[PDB]
């Protein structure tokens, strides 16, 4: 839910 | 990765003051930014978040600045920004643009000077190299888990950040293999497996609840011959 883009 | 602030200085109770942040490196517009700014009375505390053009550029504040700052990002200048108005005294402090999965990144902070969930960290460890050693990380609310996004950032000497774990588990590029990230029981934990000299530094984790980061209050860790 927060920015789990690597 | 550079991650650069300006804008820092000295303001006039009820005054305001815009920082801005540029960075290079990486693919600005991928990724949600964020502001965190570190005193000498609160420690390290998430001030605002500021997510994509997909997103409409939502964006989420800490209850302290809610109403008095605004972030804002500009994609074609890769700069993020915070306006900050009607300053109050415990907003003065460092304040720093950092992301990425979740704060692998920092800038080098910019000073601004003007004139309720708990995470809880050990206060201090000692260690010697070549130990494995095991950092904590727990919440006030009930138990971390991976929905709490953990993160472990470590400060070296002088307010000097880098992200080492986010999402609970996953080591920031170049991160050295002898950290890794685990949740261990009810808590986030951050284990070195030997101890080198040059990881005597304070570990800030970060949990994640919904809408907004908590810090810790931070671990020094001592390496000790
Ligand atoms: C993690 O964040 C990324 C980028 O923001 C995606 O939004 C992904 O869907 C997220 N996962 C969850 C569970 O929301």
């Amino acid at each position: 839910a927060p920015d789990c883009r690597p | 990765v550079q991650l650069q602030e300006s804008g820092g200085g000295l303001v006039q109770p009820g005054g305001s003051m815009k920082l801005s942040c540029v960075a290079s490196g990486f693919t600005f517009s991928n990724y949600w930014m964020n502001w965190v700014r570190q005193s000498p009375e609160k420690g390290l505390e998430w001030v605002a978040e500021i997510r994509l053009k997909s997103n409409n550029y939502a964006t989420h504040y800490a209850e302290s600045v809610k109403g008095r700052f605004t972030i804002s990002r500009d994609d074609s200048k890769s700069s993020v920004y915070l306006q900050m108005n009607n300053l109050r005294a415990e907003d003065t402090g460092i304040y720093y643009c950092t992301g990425v999965g979740q704060f692998a990144y920092w800038g080098q902070g910019t000073t601004v000077t003007v004139s309720d969930i708990v995470v809880t960290q050990e206060s201090a460890l000692t260690t010697s190299p070549g130990e494995t050693v095991t950092l904590t990380c727990r919440s006030s609310t009930g138990a971390v888990t991976t929905s709490n996004y953990a993160n472990w950032v470590q400060e070296k000497p002088d307010h000097l950040f880098t992200g080492l774990i986010g999402g609970t588990n996953n080591r920031a590029p170049g991160v050295p293999a002898r950290f890794s990230g685990s949740l261990i029981g009810d808590k986030a934990a951050l284990t070195i497996t030997g101890a080198q000299t040059e990881d005597e530094a304070i570990y800030f984790c970060a949990l994640w609840y919904s809408n907004h980061w908590v810090f810790g209050g931070g671990t020094k860790l001592t390496v000790l011959g």
